[PDB]
């Protein structure tokens, strides 16, 4: 099935700054990518589905762009709560999908 | 709100058997897809098993032929019976109502499933 | 809808040499042969109905191992054909309609009326304004279709003397229902003529059914200017036609050098 | 080759009866993704005779055309279509990316993934009832977990091999006690004359030599057996050629 890589894997952005993450797929799916946020010791929380729309009670800073084998997630203003781990799930053959590996964002 | 409570985890030797319960509050387990997600401490999550309201159950490539996924509609509890466990099955187990096509998602707290001898 | 008349209120004659058809699709010339088959017996009692056409009847004609029909008439007021067992959404039923433009053949479960009726006036339009279609009116839950060429000879013939005689044989055997037809001109204007001609087959339909009753449908409808005299003019005397039944006997034939059946004898007579 | 192809949720029954199938331009049209034919083989399909033929049309992804099989369930095989286990036919699927997959998106193409039970084989369930995926009743409005049973494919020319629009034409052949109405038996060699030759006309076989038309056959006739119960006059079924044997 389709796997992914996350670039960069050593992300570290200061608070109050724009943040950029990129997901590169292995194969091509039907433009179904889900950006998920997991905090340490917490269940993962979905932010972006289809790489174009935010989730319920998710702020407007997170924005997805791109289609195909490259996707870009942009955080407008990280303020002391979005420092977590991000996965780009590929639900092109949903519910058969694949989550990420790890993108620990440091202060 | 949707609340998922996982229970039954613990230390079980490889080659043994175990049963996990997942209490679900918010909907019916016979009308929703329940994913039995795994997460490694070092790596990210993965899909392991899925279930359909019509009774269609699917397993991953490394877990097929050993696991049983079941539902209790009257008790609203998702059950997972695992047999012939290995060392690689030491992870943190979640009940995942992903449902990411429409755009709502709920994930359980999970239990640290440890398989070692 | 449905029309049933509360005002509801058989002149037998003789068939001499009628009801002979080609038994198969083989050709033989100037020879003779015999067949054990079901024909119309010679010199038999047939039911000549009420010899006018005002009058609109509801009989129950039973179908039994084929029916021989013959009715010399003009303008083709008699058109329909309904076959079945009870025709009330319980057992299988069959409908044949034989209008001027086309023919329609269905096998369905229709709710046929006790006395169904086809459509029709002109009234400064010169075309018949089709009023209603009270034949089945319901129960279209069936899954069959069959359309072919229009069957009968053209209608609205107003010749000074009687011209057309239309002769049919309905043979429902093996679930392989067969139609035999003949259109012949005789101008003598008296009942069944004394003569001889053969009938030819053209339609085989395999469906598989038991037919215990059949009934034919009449043309015209309610008298026009619908507010006045909608439907009260009619009595149980519908039309004039000839119906006979078939029996299995031996009916040794005679072929000419052109293969046309010219003479026949009965082996159960004198 | 149908423009505006019928989608998977509302596959139209196109029952074929009293027709003579060819089974040749079917195979010789478009590069087929999967020409799998379980139960019957497509090579002998032109020789096999069937009573009734159904044709159904699906539009599904390339990862969903493998779901169409007896005993298989999935996104399409559980709620969009179900196959009877006595199926005799083919599961032919296209690879139509040029005709479908608009750049703006073929959002008219959807598929069903909500149902209270499994689909019955050879049953179509087209409804617009709001599915109760949760515990609370819907009562018309989209409540807590009340959603439409349809989900959009969003077909566009950026998708993968298994996610492009895929046109599936499935043929169902059924036989019963009724005589077969759909066959492919059109094959007739040219004829010769004045030669010792075996002949096969309309199934009836024999041998001998041939002579052209001389007699006075009826407008409807095909068999000219004489007094001696011997076949001696025949007609060519394709063209009105009366022969003597």
């Amino acid at each position: 099935e389709i796997v992914m890589t996350q670039s960069p894997a050593t992300l570290a952005v200061s608070p109050g700054e724009r943040a950029t993450l990129s997901c590169r797929a292995s194969e091509s799916f039907n433009s179904n990518l889900a950006w998920y946020q997991q905090k340490p010791g917490q269940a993962p929380r979905l932010l972006i589905y289809g790489a174009s729309t935010r989730a319920s009670d998710v702020p407007a800073r997170f924005s997805g762009s791109g289609s195909g084998t490259e996707f870009t997630l942009t955080i407008s203003s990280v303020q002391s709560e979005d420092f977590a781990v991000y996965y780009c799930q590929q639900y092109g053959d949903w519910p058969l999908w694949t989550f990420g590996q790890g993108t620990k964002v440091e202060i | 709100e949707v609340q998922l409570v996982e229970s039954g985890g613990g230390l079980v030797q490889p080659g043994g058997s175990l049963r996990l319960s997942c209490a679900v509050s918010g909907f019916t387990v016979s009308r929703n897809y329940m994913t039995w997600a795994r997460q490694a401490p070092g790596k990210g999550p993965e899909w392991v098993s899925v279930i359909y309201p019509g009774g269609s159950t699917f397993y991953a490539d490394s877990v097929k032929g050993r696991f049983t996924i079941s539902r209790d509609s009257s008790k609203n509890i998702l059950y997972l019976q695992m047999n012939s466990l290995r060392v690689d099955d030491t992870a943190v187990y979640y009940c995942a109502r992903d449902l990411t096509i429409r755009g709502e998602a709920s994930w359980g707290q999970g239990t640290l499933v440890t398989v070692s001898s | 809808q449905c029309v049933n008349l509360i005002t509801r209120t058989q002149s037998y004659t003789n068939s001499f040499t009628r009801g002979v058809y080609y038994p198969d699709k083989v050709f033989r010339s100037s020879v003779l042969h015999s067949t054990q088959d079901l024909f119309l017996p010679f010199f038999s009692n047939v039911t000549w109905f009420h010899a006018i056409h005002k009058r609109f009847d509801n009989p129950a004609l039973p179908f039994n191992d084929g029916v021989y029909f013959a009715s010399t008439e003009k303008s083709n007021i008699i058109r329909g054909w309904i076959f079945g067992t009870t025709l009330d959404s319980k057992t299988q039923s069959l409908l044949i309609v034989n209008n001027a433009t086309n023919v329609v053949i269905k096998v369905c479960e229709f709710q046929f009326c006790n006395d169904p009726f086809l459509d029709v006036y002109q009234k400064n339009n010169k075309s018949w304004m089709e009023s209603e279609f009270r034949v089945y009116s319901s129960a279209n839950n069936c899954t069959f279709e069959y359309v072919s060429q229009p069957f009968l000879m053209d209608l609205e013939g107003k010749e000074g003397n009687f011209k057309n005689l239309r002769e049919f044989v309905f043979k429902n055997i093996d679930g392989y229902f067969k139609i035999y037809s003949k259109h012949t001109p005789i101008n003598l204007e008296r009942d069944l003529p004394q003569g001889f001609s053969a009938l030819e087959p053209l339609v085989d339909l395999p469906i598989g059914i038991n037919i215990t009753r059949f009934q034919t449908l009449l043309a015209l409808h309610r008298s026009y200017l619908t507010p006045v005299d909608s439907s009260s003019g009619w009595t149980a005397g519908a039309a004039a036609y000839y119906v006979g039944y078939l029996q299995p006997r031996t009916f040794l034939l005679k072929y000419n050098e052109n293969g046309t059946i010219t003479d026949a004898v009965d082996c159960a007579l004198d | 080759n149908a423009t505006t192809f019928a989608s998977v949720y509302a596959w139209n029954r196109k029952r074929i009866s009293n027709c003579v199938a060819d089974y040749s331009v079917i195979y010789n049209f478009a590069p087929f993704f999967a020409f799998k034919c379980y139960g019957v083989s497509p090579t002998k399909l032109n020789d096999l005779c069937f009573t009734n033929v159904y044709a159904d049309s699906f539009v599904i992804r390339g990862n969903e055309v493998s779901q169409i099989a007896p005993g298989q369930t999935g996104n399409i095989a559980d709620y969009n279509y179900k196959l009877p286990d006595d199926f005799t036919g083919c599961v032919i699927a296209w690879n139509s990316n040029k005709l479908d997959s608009k750049p703006s998106g073929n959002y008219n193409y959807l598929y069903r993934l909500f149902r209270k039970s499994k689909l019955k084989p050879f049953e179509r369930d087209i409804s617009t009832e709001i599915y109760q995926a949760g515990n609370k009743p819907c009562n018309g409005v989209a409540g807590p977990n009340c959603y439409s049973p349809l989900q959009s494919y969003g077909f566009r020319p950026t998708y993968g091999v298994g996610h492009q629009p895929y046109r599936v034409v499935v043929l169902s052949f059924e036989l019963l006690h009724a005589p077969a109405t759909v066959c492919g038996p059109k094959k007739s060699t040219n004829l010769v004359k004045n030669k010792c030759v075996n002949f096969n006309f309309n199934g009836l076989t024999g041998t001998g030599v041939l002579t052209e038309s001389n007699k006075k056959f009826l407008p409807f006739q095909q068999f000219g057996r004489d007094i001696a119960d011997t076949t001696d006059a025949v007609r060519d079924p394709q063209t009105l050629e009366i022969l003597d044997i």
